[PDB]
């Protein structure tokens, strides 16, 4: 199988027609484990603004502004870290994928 | 005043294991990371892993998975690295370094190094 | 390993006369800039024979206390430089760049600084 360095993520990925959604498996303090959306080089995508559904605790990302377009679809690069520390090398890095849609 | 004191040089046979130590002073032992770094003669610096003595969390360079094991003792403020299944490629100088969490974990203080030679 | 941040340092060795100014280059395969605190997670180290590495610079441009102001770290994103203005005999050493933004932490291959 094609190797993946993704650690476990406490959530469920859904590639909708409208958007990308990540449903968290439980409610938690976003300040201490905070996601940011980055490009291929790891820089934060400043034009990306995601939404947090507070009822079901779901992250919502638009395809156009928060993903990297590739031939077969969309790469979704998410870095998650504790914002109360300066220590970034303890962050978790995830690379997810959504297939091309019409 | 921040000081890291490593144990003395080691000379061992292939196949064995060694446990080297790093005693820290001058700062709150449980507040910072402790990194370990490998330097083969003439081949620069290679990061092995870190341990956080506050809760014994560890993170390893996957190249050293199963090769290095990090432990910490709060009472003596001492971090230990155990290298197993020693080979000639493990002969190197090993440094401990404080990861100063106030400044993002930068390695601002180093031990003097522990030379480890493996020969049959 | 794939996905690791690669630090490409250059040149491998350099020979200069006392008093001149020189620059060492470090290129990162990943961006090292944290939007959270507006800092580049890159450090510069100096290592003399028989000694442990010495931290010269952190946050890519902030000198450690006691480090002479003739060491100048600059750059951002993926491109960084260490400049020594008015090189001195005591500056002869091997210099390493390192990123501490991503795990595993990684070093450049080093630049050995010489005279003549």
């Amino acid at each position: 199988l094609p190797q993946s360095e993704n650690p476990a993520f406490p959530g469920t990925l859904i590639c909708d027609k409208d958007e990308v959604r990540i449903e968290f498996s439980s409610r938690f303090d976003m300040e201490k484990w905070n996601p940011s959306v980055v490009d291929t080089l790891g820089s934060e995508i400043l034009s990306c603004t995601y939404a947090l559904d507070l009822e079901r605790f779901v992250l919502k990302f638009p395809y156009e502004t928060c993903t990297i377009k590739v031939v077969g679809g969309y790469q979704v690069n998410i870095r998650v870290g504790d914002t109360t520390t300066d220590v970034r090398y303890k962050d978790d890095m995830y690379h997810f994928f959504c297939p091309a849609i019409q | 005043q921040v000081q890291l004191q490593q144990s003395g040089a080691e000379l061992v046979k292939p196949g064995s294991s060694v446990k080297i130590s790093c005693k820290a002073s001058g700062y709150t032992f449980t507040s910072d990371d402790m990194h370990w770094i490998k330097q083969q003669p003439g081949n620069g610096l290679e990061w092995i892993g870190w341990i956080y003595p506050g809760n014994d969390d560890t993170k390893y360079n996957q190249k050293f998975n199963g090769k290095a094991t990090l432990t910490a003792d709060k009472s003596s403020s001492t971090v230990y690295m155990q290298l197993s299944s020693l080979t000639s490629e493990d002969s190197a100088v090993y440094f401990c370094a404080r990861g100063d969490l106030n400044y993002g974990g930068s390695m601002d203080a180093w031990g003097q190094g522990t030379s480890v030679t493996v020969s049959s | 390993e794939t996905g690791d941040t690669v630090m490409t340092q250059s040149p491998s060795s350099l020979a200069v006369s006392a008093g001149e100014t020189l620059t060492i280059n470090c290129k990162s395969s990943q961006n090292l800039f944290s939007s959270r605190n507006q800092k580049n997670y890159l450090a510069w180290f100096q290592q003399k024979p028989g000694q442990s590495p010495t931290l010269l610079i952190h946050w890519a441009s902030t000198r450690q206390s006691g480090v002479p102001d003739r060491f100048i770290g600059s750059g951002s994103g993926t491109d960084f430089t260490l400049t020594i203005s008015s090189v001195q005999a005591e500056d002869l050493a091997i210099y390493y760049c390192q990123q501490y933004y991503n795990s595993p932490l990684t070093f450049g291959s080093g630049t050995k600084l010489e005279i003549k």
